[PDB]
RNA sequence: UAUCUGGUUGAUCCUGCCAGUAGUCAUAUGCUUGUCUCAAAGUUAAGCCAUGCAUGUCUAAGUAUAAGCAAUUUAUACAGUGAAACUGCGAAUGGCUCAUUAAAUCAGUUAUGUUUAUUUGAUAGACAUGGAUAACCGUGGUAUUCUAGAGCUAAUACAUGCUUAAAAUCUCGACCCUUUGGAAGAGAUGUAUUUAUUAGAUAAAAAAUCAAUGUCUUCGGACUCUUUGAUGAUUCAUAAUAACUUUUCGAAUCGCAUGGCCUUGUGCUGGCGAUGGUUCAUUCAAAUUUCUGCCCUAUCAACUUGAUGGUAGGAUAGUGGCCUACCAUGGUUUCAACGGGUACGGGGAAUAAGGGUUCGAUUCCGGAGAGGGAGCCUGAGAAACGGCUACCACAUCCAAGGAAGGCAGCAGGCGCGCAAAUUACCCAAUCCUAAUUCAGGGAGGUAGUGACAAUAAAUAACGAUACAGGGCCCAUUCGGGUCUUGUAAUUGGAAUGAGUACAAUGUAAAUACCUUAACGAGGAACAAUUGGAGGCAAGUCUGGUGCCAGCAGCCGCGGUAAUUCCAGCUCCAAUAGCGUAUAUUAAAGUUGUUGCAGUUAAAAAGCUCGUAGUUGACUUUGGGCCCGGUUGGCCGGUCCGAUUUUUUCGUGUACUGGAUUUCCAACGGGGCCUUUCCUUCUGGCUAACCUUGAGUCCUUGUGGCUCUUGGCGAACCAGGACUUUACUUUGAAAAAAUUAGAGUGUUCAAAGCAGGCGUAUUGCUCGAAUAUAGCAUGGAAUAAUAGAAUAGGACUUU
RNA sequence: GAUCGAAGAUGAUCUGGUACCGUCGUAGUCUUAACCAUAAACUAUGCCGACUAGAUCGGGUGGUGUUUUUUUAAUGACCACUCGGUACCUUACGAGAAAUCAAAGUCGGUUCUGGGGGGAGUAUGGUCGCAAGGCUGAAACUUAAAGGAAUUGACGGAAG
RNA sequence: GAGAAUUUGGACAAACUUGGUCAUUUAGAGGAACUAAAAGUCGUAACAAGGUUUCCGUAGGUGAACCUGCGGAAGGAUCA
RNA sequence: GCGGGAGUAACUAUGACUCUCUUAAGGUAGCCAAAUGCCUCGUCAUCUAAUUAGUGACGCGCAUGAAUGGAUUAACGAGAU
């Protein structure tokens, strides 16, 4: 996985975790138009909790601390 | 994915499964006429099928005109008209009856010649 | 790298569909039927199944049938210090099937919170005791299954921890203490197996480190909490950061061979092999999870409450809605939710020039299933094909009380069907299961059956002589040369495949034995058929039949002179195959990604307008994001060794070719994103560019001249290094030449080279991270004040 | 509801005449409001932007010369251009099967549409409509061709 | 202290039976239409200017191909 | 107010079409065995222990037919199986 993809806040209500949309751009084969998927991926932020909806944030891997949210945020960008 | 609706290629037989033949009971021998360019009583049999059960009209070829092909026959049903077009002089007949031939063998070959078998 | 033909017409050229030529199939049918090697062989009813078989093995885990005791059986040289019995370990491996599954399945690439019989490395301990119990014996109840009372007896099966002659030395804590020590307990026992800091988090019992009492004291010091928790600290583990990946946990069991001294309640000790309980590793295997990519149908558009997620406990090997209570009202969806229909998926297989299209047999890897539906135990592993219990339907046995069953394991039976093989042989070889011996294996290694296909031999071919006819070269015309549709009791023979006798050889439990040479005998290249002859598509004449009998893939032929029917003779093409049928692909540029048309052949929506969506004129830039490579990791061939070998196997390295398409990194882009100016009296103040291009040196490749071939000068391509003139804000100048000063990113770690010295350290280069006009605002310098951290000094009743 | 007339009623014509023709005449035809929404709805040629020789109508400028003419506004006459629409005509290069085109040659960005004829714009469902009907939209099966461009000749109650 | 059997309570999985609703297949009274096939019936619609030029859309009417109103096209030469 | 008699198509079987008589002159769109049918347990399918109703058609119309109107077609009932 690695590098550090997009994520904009979606729900925004719990304490510690969210969810948020990835996009992407790939190719569909026979097209050779571009396209772009959702995707609900939960992610952890802190027990602080810092996000608003709308923020990107930068997403990496970290603990299984559930068994879906294997991802954490640690650097919020923009604020919605 | 995109393409416009194609149909992939459909053989005219109402018989389906992937079998090159079939067995059938028959019904009744019948003795058809034709279609305008050609005159002559041409030899036919109601082969129904057992595995799919399906009503088919069927050209008997022989060296017999009463050649044994019986109401009750165990005839094997092959081709002709699957591969290529149906016939021309008596239409509806796109299937052609085999000799000596399925569990039973009931059906009768060519008789009366004496050349190579067929 | 790709060659088209025939049929719409009176004829022609387009458009266009159809038919045919080719390669292929677990094949099926007609016909003919002579062999072999290798490979393959229920596609239909995951339908119902008879009978036999597919799951055992150790006595090397023990008492140890002596001493003492019934009966029976086996072995011997004599002793038999005897066994076949009851217990323990495997049946989760292996084999079969695709019902089911658009799936957290599976396929690319990965990730963390676990478990793990057996195997493998290392330390210490391994003491001292108790009670039952089959087998067995005499009897007894039943049709069978299944067993009842009673007596004797072993263990590494099972359950306590009672007893303490003798008992060192060290460490730690409570009771008790003149604090010196004493009584009692628990652990340890020569040498050996990654760290620091911080943030968050569960439970019973015991303990460490401490808070909250209190006491004694020669006042030096030393004692001290039913219970409770930690401001703090300790211990196990994870995350984050300093380099990364993989692996890793909870209560004893002894038996055996050999032997000197010593001790003995006569069962120690020493040496050696092996096992069991704990502690920490390691190998192998299994779980669990994140992200991306997924088939059609929108004549399927709304779906979703244990639903998205947090909080707590409860549960689990563990992460967890795995689960519940409470709270919030979200989550998914036209980038296709949800539903319906259909379907195992990949490595791969066929066809093609490639692009692609169509498939997922055999092999190999992963998942899911065991008559139907349910549940559990046993166990490290199963919610278990040949395990268990209750229920239902079927077929079966039965003394009618009641029992016993599940071939989607192998061989086979019935039914289904175009259609697919023996109720065979065996543990040798390989591999799996149990100290070794060795035993078990319907796994497997083999055999039998069928032109089912490929492959080779292939459907037969020689040296010599006599005679007759037509064509051509040459000819001195007399003949001679070369050459074969016939012919002869022709002559010399040679030759395979197979059988049989004898010899010789290798593995064997069985069926059929291989190879060479001599002699005799038999058969003979183990009987050649199938298809076509109008055009497409090599190949015509004569009789017979008369729209009848018949053939037909297409267009058509047959009703009196039929190259198409039918028979002959007469021809062509291939051959142990030939034709037909199935179905995919090619032909097909006819669903066009590569690679298609729309004035008249089929085809521009009646016309405007506009959202989502797709596309984007343009200057200067680095970073960020995304797409696209090229190179390295696996397999095959080649290279190397053995060998007869280009068979084949094994190991190491290099080169080359092919594949899974996802991650990391480097190097140059393309597409995507960013302002004259800027508080004010007043002075107007302060500062600057990527790069391109040219020159020089070095290195590489090409060509010319020259050498048997290996040398030389110049030009040009590409790469690297070196290189400033230069650029700019300001001052001094009468102007101005000119001149004087300053600048052309920052930070951190390591490694290399470079001044002066041993070094340090500075500068530059290489690589990363981060950012890319200033004067409202923010940072630094400077000053003040408050908090925190770090270093040094003066002090200290520290 | 003037002017002419589907349907309807008589006369004539013919073998028949439910027509053409002649006499009459209803709904329509006109109007407001509301609806259905189609045409052989046409250039049978989508929209938008750049390259490649040759008319006419409207605007703007020039003609140091000539004419109009008595508010001289002549807006003109007639000629040079320069731009937009471009009845269109005619034509070389070039393309195409050809007639022809003058881009329907040829190019892109984007959207619509075609895959033999008959069955069929039908069947059925959905959707819209007051109703006639519109929109979306197949298959069984049948067949071996339907069709375009271009030629020759016979014939005409065709012409010379 | 343990095992077997019985009773009560709690929570989980799935089947079975009944009713409603939707899709598919077969049988089927009955009803409407098409294609192929010789001869027929009635008219001459289309085909030359077929002796009213045709065809297509739409509306009304007729035994019948059809006739008529209205619009348009070249699928009548030529750019109507 | 809205007709009769006679002749006629491969083959069982039928009359498209044609002729003739009579009268003023002889019917369309759409439907049928009726609040109307002599003939008729007509003729066929499905249902029912029998089932003619339910519901499926047949054609054999004594004697269906567009304004004191055919035909499209939703709501409502102390009314009918």
């Amino acid at each position: 996985r690695g590098k550090i993809l997009t994520g904009t806040v979606v729900s925004t209500k719990m304490h510690r975790t969210i969810v948020i949309r990835r996009a992407y751009l790939h190719y569909i084969p026979k097209y050779n138009r571009y396209e772009k998927r959702h995707k609900n991926v939960p992610v952890h932020v802190s027990p602080a909790f810092r996000v608003q909806v709308g923020d990107i944030v930068t997403v990496g891997q970290c603990r299984p601390i559930s068994k879906t949210v294997r991802f954490n945020v640690v650097k919020v960008s923009a604020a919605a | 994915n995109y393409k416009k609706r194609l149909l992939g290629t459909a053989f005219k037989s109402s018989p389906f499964g992937g079998s090159s033949h079939a067995k059938g009971i028959v019904l009744e021998k019948l003795g058809i006429e034709s279609k305008q360019p050609n005159s002559a009583i041409r030899k036919c049999v109601r082969v129904q099928l057992i595995k799919n059960g399906k009503k088919v009209t069927a050209f008997v070829p022989n060296d017999g005109c009463l050649n044994f092909v019986d109401e009750n026959d165990e005839v094997l049903l092959a081709g002709f008209g699957r591969k290529g077009k149906a016939k021309g002089d008596i239409p509806g007949v796109r299937f052609k009856v085999v000799k000596v031939s399925g569990v039973s063998l009931l059906a009768l070959w060519k008789e009366k010649k004496e050349k190579p078998r067929s």
